[PDB]
RNA sequence: AACUGGCGAUGCGGGAUGAACCGAACGUAGAGUUAAGGUGCCGGAAUACACGCUCAUCAGACACCACAAAAGGUGUUAGUU
RNA sequence: UUUGCUCCACACAAUAUAGAUGGAUACGAAUAAGGCGUCCUUGUGGCGUCGCUGAACCAUAGCAGGCUAGCAACGGUGCACUUGGCGGAAAGGCCUUGGGUGCUUGCUGGCGAAUUGCAAUGUCAUUUUGCGUGGGGAUAAAUCAUUUGUAUACGACUUAGA
């Protein structure tokens, strides 16, 4: 009743560049906060809303908002990527994010 | 939990220090660093000003100033290493470099908040022992960044000044310590002891 | 006539160190140091523990300052006979650091509803800390 | 090859009293105190019972020893020095022209008027190393006698007031003058 | 390069009518595999005859496994080896409880402080040490000291994330 | 290829730059100093360019030419007025300058 | 001059850079997987872990690939007789 | 040079976010350390104490927080006045008097909710401008064109002019 948040932040990074070249679809997602990549089965398929908040309006409202999931690890330490309807314009490294306790197991 | 992120410099790595450092800033990470003459690296004081006067030869011929250029601020000093671990030209990675500040000494603005430290950068650690180094103001001092003693002079001042308001502080707080000592034996203390206390 | 040192003293060694296995398998349990091998590894046995007579670089395991008595070159009965000797994990137990451990570890044990009881402890409890520093 | 305990192991009297702040030293002796800055050793220093101290090196090294025997050494004339205090006597030499030599006194900064240096109208002035205190040696010719409670404030002054007179210009493996040494003594003598 | 084992290759070079089994030679080696166990036994098996590997055939293989591993021991190591310019032998003392272990720290010291290769190494013999008077090496002698027991200088640990709110003591 | 020889060359380096420099009044990179153990002083004055012209005078250093003569000197001559005092400023005084 | 293999005539992944070098050759695509090649920063990916050497008033940081000797040195380290 | 310009209260529009959404929560010194109690001559003295985690602490119910009663107590809170002191490095902030006000989910009442219908954020920061109300203040300075020469290819410098 004091700290209304009820999902998981995270950080956009960046999209992969094998070493070089980004793959400008697939991206590179900051976790908050977990290096054990163990937990991660559950989590896999848990969304992702991004708000943004432009002036112009929708049929609705101006918070208009990008999702995704989680799907799999990368790296050494568990790192999970994104799914996207719209893909993020090459320009949001950094941008904090939505994630998701839902579809839930239980 | 911070936003902008109050460091003290006192004693710690250089390359090690700004290759993770030069690592941070590019998740929009905003930090303020305070008392920026307080660095040694892992090499003497010796050879390293002689290497400031090998670099320091190099410019561009039909015009010998619009070369490299050479300045004296110890930060900035420290953004020459800093540069080539950095991205630092675009708009992305000049994005990520506009989110940082780096304070010779503690400005009475900066006073009012903790200083913390890395202990991976931190130059007593990663330390094979018997291994010299270099005092940051010193040596700049020594070539000439002369405006050294005016906040060597203040710092003092105002280490002085939160030694008394830590006077106030650490005197009070055992008054505390002592004025809820007394709240010994609370059932719910027991019961929240019980729950993990 | 003073000569008075200050510091540079700390936790000893000994063989028949019973320590604390920093890492590995035991994580945290606990074995008597039964030899030195080298300033790498020594020969060491929990049998209280029921580690084996085994060996651990120096480096990945942590002190006890804890010593106790030990006939060097000697096997398990003679090892967990000093232990009958030495029942004495009680002591790091009076350590209060591995109870503190077990403080988080309970901080650990919560259901929201009886952390919902803690909030609300800190309401009543903090609140009689309000009438012992309401006006007092 | 890492010998596994290293230290020093050195005997205190008693008219001397220290206390080393975990690293730091406060010495004190009959003639008077000294101090040093140890930490530069990282040792743990080592009161028995105001009748010895050792230095601590849990596993010391080898070149850690070759500097590590002469910290008892160095110790040991500080001790000479807070307690006893040296005092040496030096000497002069020309052969043809008689140079003057005077403590003369620029405010207490104790010059020393060296004067006929070899037919120079050029004069040199040596000032005073203090602490190390310094008499004219009387009754001996082309001597001084000076006293501290450094073997570096006695032959510092004398190294470098030795360096003084390093004479130019001439075939001097033949030509020999200057500001030589006779002697090494203690401000109290048979200490 | 990897763990080795107490192996046992037992060989004897093919038999004859003249001479059905010849007499079941073994070689006690210490490998990771059978496989270049015996590439190696019959590598130093051509250094002992006129055999070649097709010439002979090898009776059996017994990781010699330990019925009491228990008991520290000292070892004493004589070494046949190739440098990059003097070939030579050595004899140096490893304290452990097995022998394999003297081989890792031995490529350890002898690839790090002599950069010695394995491919030009072959170690003679560990005759193992069992007395106080076995034993040349002083750094063997300083652990045939006695009760050394002492604190712990310039202790470490390491951060939680990436910092401490606190310039931390290195107390042990 | 150098070129022939060694020679001394032109101009001086601690000047520059040669373009119409700074303005009608000019700059000042150092002041006489500061005592608190001396009283209300000053450090520079400023005057006009009125005139020259030649002016004898004496010589009496010893050992030199002309010793116990006279000569004549080409002077230069300022103008001076008195001027009003009228303002002051403190100047915090920062790690900067 | 006698053998194999590429460019020529042929692109892609490693060598900052590279006709002939390391992998691997070519339909449009997509889901899983790797070579070559690597995982302080740029830099994707471990300031991962283990044992040692070294401290360089001229370390060092490599197939391709882009470099010193004779002679030395109570420098160090360890052994051998 | 619209009673213009420019300050205080508005409301309404416009108005963008390199990236809000419990809380950035202040000595110094030392590292082969001291810290903090504790006591005493106050010393480089006496006892503790402490690591090895901030996993710290604060803060935590209601229409993102609802109305509405009664209990112990006599808080604690904002608000906006009022009192005092301090801050230059960038002080521009810090601390202090008094008044009132709200609450108390610390103890017992009455409520109150739906239908967004099975997911669809289902929308709570300043960003600036305009305007209009109704509270203020102020009553310019430049150029060109003339003129000086020390100033100059020209630009450009420097004088004068009721």
């Amino acid at each position: 009743a004091e700290s209304h948040r009820l999902y998981v932040k995270g950080k956009h990074l960046s999209y992969q560049r094998s070493k070089r070249v980004n793959n400008p679809n697939v991206s590179l997602i900051k976790i908050e906060g977990v290096a054990t990549p163990q937990d991660a089965q559950f989590y896999l398929g848990k969304r992702i809303a991004y708000v943004y908040r432009a002036s112009k309006e929708v049929r609705g409202s101006k918070i208009r908002v990008m999702w995704g999931k989680v799907t799999r690890t990368h790296g050494n330490s568990g790192v999970v990527r994104a799914t996207f309807r719209n893909n993020l314009p090459a320009k949001t490294f950094g941008a904090s994010v939505r994630i998701f306790l839902y579809p839930s197991n239980i | 939990v911070e936003p902008v992120v109050v460091i003290d410099g006192k004693g710690h790595l250089v390359g090690r220090l700004a290759s993770v450092v030069a690592k941070q800033l590019l998740n929009g990470q905003k930090i303020v660093v305070v008392r920026a003459e307080e660095l040694n690296i892992s090499g003497e004081f010796f050879r390293n000003k002689l290497k400031y006067h090998d670099f320091l030869r190099k410019a561009t011929a039909f015009n010998k100033t619009r070369g490299p250029f050479h300045f004296r601020a110890p930060s900035r000093i420290f953004y020459k290493a800093l540069r080539g671990m950095v991205s630092h030209k675009t708009a992305r990675g000049k994005a990520a470099l506009e989110r940082l500040k780096v304070f010779e000494g503690i400005p009475p603005p900066y006073d009012k908040k903790k200083r913390v430290v890395v202990p991976q950068a931190l130059r007593v650690l990663r330390l094979k022992p018997g291994r010299k180094y270099t005092t940051l103001g010193k040596l700049s001092t020594s070539v000439g960044w002369k405006y050294e003693d005016v906040v060597a002079k203040l710092e003092a001042k105002r280490k002085v000044s939160s030694a008394e308001y830590y006077a106030k502080k650490r005197a009070f707080t055992k008054k505390v310590a002592s004025a809820n000592a007394t709240a010994a034996e609370s059932d719910v203390a027991k019961q929240l002891a019980a729950l993990g206390y | 006539t003073d000569s008075i040192v200050k510091a540079s003293n700390w936790r000893l060694v000994e063989v028949g160190r019973v320590v604390l296995i920093k890492k590995g398998q035991s994580a945290g349990k606990l074995a008597a140091i039964v030899e030195i091998i080298d300033q790498k590894k020594v020969l060491i046995d929990g049998p209280k523990a029921g580690v084996p007579r085994q060996a651990i670089n120096l480096g990945q395991v942590v002190l006890t300052p804890l010593t106790f008595a030990l006939p060097r070159g000697a096997r398990t009965a003679t090892v967990s006979k000093k232990w009958a000797a030495a029942a004495v994990c009680e002591k790091w137990a009076a350590s209060s650091w591995a109870k503190k451990i077990a403080q988080r570890e309970r901080r650990a044990a919560l259901t929201d509803f009886e952390r919902f009881q803690v909030m609300v402890l800190r309401k009543q409890k903090r609140y009689t800390v309000k009438k012992a520093l309401a006006k007092a | 090859m890492k010998y596994i305990q290293t230290e020093q192991q050195i005997e205190v009297p008693e008219g001397v009293t220290v206390s080393i702040k975990s690293r730091i030293v406060k010495v004190v002796g009959p003639r008077g105190t000294l101090t040093k800055n140890l930490k530069h050793i990282d040792v743990t220093f080592t009161k028995v019972n105001n009748q010895l101290i050792k230095v601590a090196v849990h596993n010391g090294g080898r070149k850690h020893v070759a500097a590590l025997r002469t910290v008892k050494s160095l110790v040991d004339n500080m001790i000479t020095g807070v307690t006893k205090g040296y005092k040496y006597k030096m000497r002069y030499v020309y052969a043809h022209f008689p140079i003057n030599v005077n403590i003369v006194e620029k405010d207490g900064a104790k010059f020393i008027e060296v004067r006929n240096f070899l037919g120079d109208k050029k004069i040199r002035n040596v000032p005073v190393r203090d602490g190390v205190t310094i008499e004219f040696s009387t009754n001996v010719k082309d001597e001084i006698v000076l006293s501290g409670n450094s073997v570096e404030d006695v032959s510092q002054n004398a190294a470098d007031l030795q360096q003084i007179c390093r004479v130019r210009n001439k075939d001097i493996r033949k030509f020999l003058d200057g500001i030589y040494v006779s002697h090494k003594g203690f401000i109290t003598e048979d200490l | 390069m990897a763990h080795f084992k107490e192996y046992q290759v037992i060989g004897r070079r093919l038999p004859t009518e003249s001479v059905p089994e010849p007499k079941l030679f073994r070689m006690r080696i210490f490998a990771s595999n059978e496989v270049i166990a015996k590439s190696r036994y019959w590598y130093f098996l051509q250094k002992l005859h006129k055999v070649k590997k097709a010439s002979g055939e090898i009776v059996s293989i017994n990781q010699i496994n330990e019925a009491h591993p228990t008991k520290v021991k000292n070892f004493g190591v004589w070494v046949r080896y190739d440098s990059r310019s003097g070939t030579h032998n050595m004899y140096k003392e490893i304290r452990d409880v097995s022998r394999v272990a003297a081989v890792e720290t031995l490529y350890q010291d002898m690839a790090a402080r002599h950069r010695a290769r394995f491919r030009s190494i072959h170690i003679l013999k560990v005759a193992e040490i069992e007395k106080t008077a076995d034993v040349k090496r002083q750094y063997v002698k300083q652990f045939l000291t006695k009760d050394l027991k002492f604190p712990l200088p310039h202790r470490v640990q390491k951060s939680t994330k990436t910092f401490s709110y606190k310039r931390p003591s290195t107390f042990y | 290829s150098h070129r022939k020889y060694e020679a001394p060359r032109h101009g001086h380096l601690g000047f520059l730059p040669r373009k119409r420099a700074a303005s009608i009044r000019a700059r000042v990179k150092a002041f006489p100093k500061d005592d608190r153990s001396k009283p209300v002083a000053l450090t520079s004055f400023l005057g006009y360019k009125a005139g020259m012209t030649t002016i004898v005078r004496d010589l009496d250093r010893p050992g030199s030419k002309f010793h116990k003569r006279e000569v004549v000197e080409a002077v230069t001559v300022v103008d001076t007025p008195p001027v009003v005092v009228v303002g002051v400023v403190g100047y915090v005084e920062t790690p900067r300058g």
